């Protein structure tokens, strides 16, 4: 039963029309349902058959529900949507399980049928133009068109949650109390009311709905929802399958990252690392790639937190949102978020993308920034964090670093691993101690380089290097420097590069030279870098 | 009655997408866009409407009443010809030379005049909700808007008319109309330049409603800044070092800087804490640079085809260097920033300063406002830039990665 509401006014972009796309005759076994539906749907209104010259037409085609005998018509209405002008996208983005607010009752109602009882724009009918043939290609005249929002149409989401939140105004007013949630086709209802209270309110709004000629239904708490297996209490993701194979491919180890993501939010410990470090290469799908043993450990690690399931609690807007951040290998980090000690809101997990030698004060940085903008969208309001460094640890840093940056509240937590500044540098140059003009360099043919030193004091080394970048080099040069020194070094290098690579105090780049160059610093007392124009 | 409004011939409408806010925000929008719908300024729209302009919460100086902030930056560009050719305003180049220029808020005077029907749709605004429960509230203009560069332009005509009996009696005052502001200047002294103002302010508000505020700023005390060399009593081999590190970088800017006559105190392998004896024989390099340095160089002519572009180095201890230009190394100017250390100031608020600052600094020079490389993280900025900020307009901006000596040669 098409709704008495008012309907939206559609167009067609600037200079298009409408689609002319020519019926392909078939099965005349089809062209029975087709009319035998057309039939029913003429009655109901949903459509109604047109002066013979309408310019338009849309294919039509018929598909059969298997299991049920009852033939369904579709309407490839593609061309259409093409000529169809642009709405305010069905706001996409699904509300986090963890963000809603508790409730004692929570219904849920699948306004199915209910974008095809809805009124389309007027003017707009005729390009919704289709024609259904005839016994054989003789009787052209079965035209209709919709006067509701067609199926599989451009603007259908669109005019339909607007349908449909114009019609529910005049039902919250009169239920303040309650909140509902619209969303694709699926309505949600949650109050505090009693359990029978509730019960006399989802029937009051199915009446409501039924009143605008939307129709409803006459499953339980443990919800279908996408991804979320719904409670009475808690939230969760739905049950997880991770494959076991012999063989995999790039296709096989997406939809492995992609399933180990989605576990995150609720699983504290995911990893990725490995597995995803192996679609390194170029998208190639079905490209049989060889496992790794770290992969592999991985792969595994995840298996046995996955084991038992995990549940997520609600939403509290009486107490504080809390947030702690885990560091566990290195580059990946993990944080809970919550509002009572052990029972989370939800979890995740933060990781340095490109890693090109950073530190652990600026990714545990960039994860309180990662989590600030996730409660945010979440809860409307941002976190007190906990966090494993020293309030002086961060502001040495901070104070010193060139870029500008701001952390919201923020409390230690004295829980290793702590956050590190292993090394510091000198300032200002050393005196009394001995001073290396290192440096280096390669053949960009040959990929031959050499890596020395010359000392104040006479002494001089020069190193062969093969396979190595005038970059490689120029740390090789640093590396040696601080191998042939005492426990306090002076350095002048001609290498911005080198300089600012070590300024920045990374740590275990798992890039063995770049490691090597720490563990060293970490050795020495003091040491004093210092930059020279090239050559 | 509506003054048609074009967009750029093969163009299209903005389509941004809202930002997510805080809750707080989200309920002061909500207060904001009731009244405004009530008043007529705005009204609800449905799905026909495909664009979308961000908006912000910000609270005005000195006040707790929050402000609605729609960002335009794009619907800007998208009418660029029709506030900048068909109706430009014309920017009076001696605004900055004036002892004192006070900034006044006269946005609230386009609620009056009533927005093109054909247009409106392109002002399209959300209120968001949070964690998506919601839609999201739906509103487009009725009439022109602030922050969208086609509201002076269109109300210069009234502007010019309530102004006129004002740069008659004052023929010595300079106004200058930008965005939703007047800039005011005169070579009085501060005493009567704050009265002057109060004069404006009070003739404003005789001919309708057109009520203001204030922000004093000194265009005559906008000197340069050349770079400094640091002359001591010793200098170590280092220390020299370090001096041709920025002597020899302060070359790609100034000609007759040259150090191969310094280059030759360093001659092989020497300690870095060496003293070592100063060489007057170079001397003649020396002091000549440091003079070089003082006096700005040839050429240098503002473009006005091109772009401003503004750069920001984190100098650390609350102070920030800054250099606008168009072409790199040939600075149309640069300055420095200073916090107040306490009770407050971080990184972020600082910056947001600066950047208001030299944004102010912009219009009154040059009527254009810059396009900055902000030393910081764009998720950082983007969650906090609304914090501090009270301009009503806002720049375009984008985010830098690590300058090589270009922050040791500003300091
Ligand atoms: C918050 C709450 N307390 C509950 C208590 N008992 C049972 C279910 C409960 N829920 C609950 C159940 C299901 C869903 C998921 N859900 C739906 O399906 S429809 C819909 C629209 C908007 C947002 C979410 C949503 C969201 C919350």
């Amino acid at each position: 039963p098409i709704s008495p509401i008012e309907t939206v006014p559609v167009k067609l972009k600037p200079g298009m029309d409408g689609p002319k796309v020519k019926q392909w005759p078939l099965t005349e076994e089809k062209i029975k349902a087709l009319v035998e539906i057309c039939t029913e749907m003429e009655k109901e209104g949903k459509i109604s058959k047109i002066g013979p010259e309408n310019p338009y037409n849309t294919p039509v085609f018929a598909i059969k529900k298997k299991d049920s005998t009852k033939w369904r018509k579709l309407v490839d209405f593609r061309e259409l949507n093409k000529r169809t002008q642009d709405f305010w996208e069905v706001q996409l983005g699904i509300p986090h399980p963890a963000g809603l607010k508790k409730k004692k009752s929570v219904t849920v109602l699948d306004v199915g049928d209910a974008y095809f009882s809805v009124p389309l724009d007027e003017d707009f009918r005729k390009y919704t133009a289709f024609t259904i043939p005839s016994i054989n290609n003789e009787t052209p005249g079965i035209r209709y068109q919709y006067n509701v929002l067609p199926q599989g149409w451009k603007g259908s989401p669109a005019i339909f949650q607007s349908s449909m939140t114009k019609i529910l105004e005049p039902f919250k007013k009169q239920n303040p109390d309650i909140v509902i949630y619209q969303y694709m086709d699926d309505l949600y209802v949650g109050s505090d009311l009693e359990i029978g209270q509730h019960r006399t309110k989802i029937e009051e709004l199915r009446q409501h709905l039924l009143r605008w000629g939307l129709t409803t239904p006459d499953k339980e708490p443990p919800f279908l929802w996408m991804g979320y297996e719904l409670h009475p209490d808690k939230w969760t993701v739905q049950p997880i399958v991770l494959p076991e194979k012999d063989s995999w491919t790039v296709n096989d180890i997406q939809k492995l990252v992609g399933k180990l993501n989605w576990a995150s939010q609720i699983y504290p410990g995911i990893k990725v690392r490995q597995l995803c470090k192996l679609l390194r290469g170029t998208k190639a799908l079905t490209e049989v790639i060889p496992l790794t043993e770290e992969a592999e450990l991985e792969l595994a690690e995840n298996r046995e937190i996955l084991k038992e399931p995990v549940h997520g609690v609600y939403y509290d807007p009486s107490k504080d949102l809390i947030a702690e951040i885990q560091k566990q290998g290195q580059g990946q980090w993990t944080y809970q978020i919550y509002q009572e000690p052990f029972k989370n809101l939800k979890t995740g997990k933060y990781a340095r993308m490109r890693g090109a030698h950073t530190n652990d004060v600026k990714q545990l940085t960039e994860a309180v920034q990662k989590i600030t903008t996730e409660s945010i969208v979440i809860w409307g309001k941002t976190p007190k964090f906990k966090l494993p460094i020293q309030k002086e640890t961060w502001e040495t840093w901070w104070t010193e670093y060139w870029q500008a940056t701001w952390i919201p509240e923020w409390e230690f937590v004295n829980t290793p691993p702590l956050v590190k500044l292993w090394y510091q540098l000198e300032k200002e140059p050393i005196v009394g101690a001995e001073t290396f003009y290192v440096d280096g360099a390669a053949n960009r043919e040959t990929k031959l380089g050499k890596a020395g030193y010359v000392t104040n004091k006479g002494r001089q080394k020069v190193v062969p290097l093969t396979n190595t970048t005038n970059q490689k080099t120029e740390l090789q040069a640093i590396y040696l420097a601080l191998q042939d020194s005492g426990l306090e070094v002076n350095i002048v290098t001609d290498s911005q590069y080198a300089l600012g690579i070590i300024q920045a105090q990374p740590d275990k780049s798992e890039s063995e030279l770049v490691n090597q160059i720490i563990e060293q610093l970490i050795k020495k007392e003091k040491v004093y870098l210092a930059w020279v124009p090239a050559h | 009655e509506t003054v048609p409004v074009k967009l750029k011939p093969g163009m299209d409408g903005p389509k941004v997408k809202q930002w997510p806010l805080t809750e707080e925000k989200i309920k002061a929008l909500v207060e904001i866009c009731t009244e405004m719908e009530k008043e007529g300024k705005i009204s609800k729209i449905g799905p026909e409407n495909p664009y979308n302009t961000p908006v912000f919460a910000i609270k005005k100086k000195d006040s707790t009443k929050w402000r609605k902030l729609v960002d335009f930056r794009e619907l800007n560009k998208r009418t660029q010809d029709f506030w900048e050719v068909q109706l430009g305003i014309p920017h009076p180049a001696g605004l900055k030379k004036k002892k004192s220029v006070t900034v006044l808020d006269v946005g609230d005077a386009y609620f009056s005049v009533p927005l093109d029907e054909d247009f409106r749709k392109y002002t399209a605004f959300t209120i968001p909700s949070i964690n998506n429960e919601t839609p999201g509230i739906r509103y487009q203009y009725n009439v022109l808007p602030q922050g969208w560069k086609g509201s002076p332009a269109i109300f210069q005509s009234s502007m010019t008319k309530i102004l006129e009996p004002f740069k008659k009696q004052n023929p010595d005052i300079v106004i200058y109309q930008y965005m939703d502001d007047l800039y005011v200047g005169s070579d009085l002294e501060i005493g009567q330049h704050r009265t002057k103002i109060e004069e404006l302010r009070q003739h404003l508000l005789r001919w309708g409603l057109t009520t203001p505020d204030g922000y004093e700023l000194h265009p005559d005390k906008w000197t340069v800044q050349p770079i400094v060399l640091p002359e001591k009593d010793s200098w170590t081999v280092n220390d020299i070092q370090k001096l041709v590190g920025k002597l020899n970088w302060a070359s790609q800017i100034y000609p007759g800087i040259k150090v191969r006559q310094l280059c030759k105190l360093l001659r092989g392998t020497k300690a870095l804490t060496e003293v070592i004896p100063l060489t007057e024989e170079a001397e003649l390099e020396l002091a000549e640079n440091r003079e070089i340095l003082k006096e700005p160089v040839h050429g240098v002519y503002y473009d006005p085809s091109k772009d401003l572009i503004a750069e920001i180095q984190k100098q650390g201890q609350g102070q920030w260097t800054y250099q606008i230009y168009q072409e790199p190394f040939k600075n149309l100017k640069t300055g420095k920033y200073a916090r107040m250390r306490g009770a407050h100031t971080n990184d972020v608020k600082q910056l947001t300063e600066a950047v208001q600052k030299i944004t102010t600094e912009s219009i009154v020079i040059w009527g254009k406002t810059p396009k900055f490389k902000l030393p910081i993280q764009k998720e950082t900025w983007e969650t906090w830039w609304t914090e501090y900020w009270q301009a009503t307009w806002i720049p375009e901006w984008e985010f830098v990665n690590t300058p090589p000596l270009v922050k040791l040669w500003y300091q």
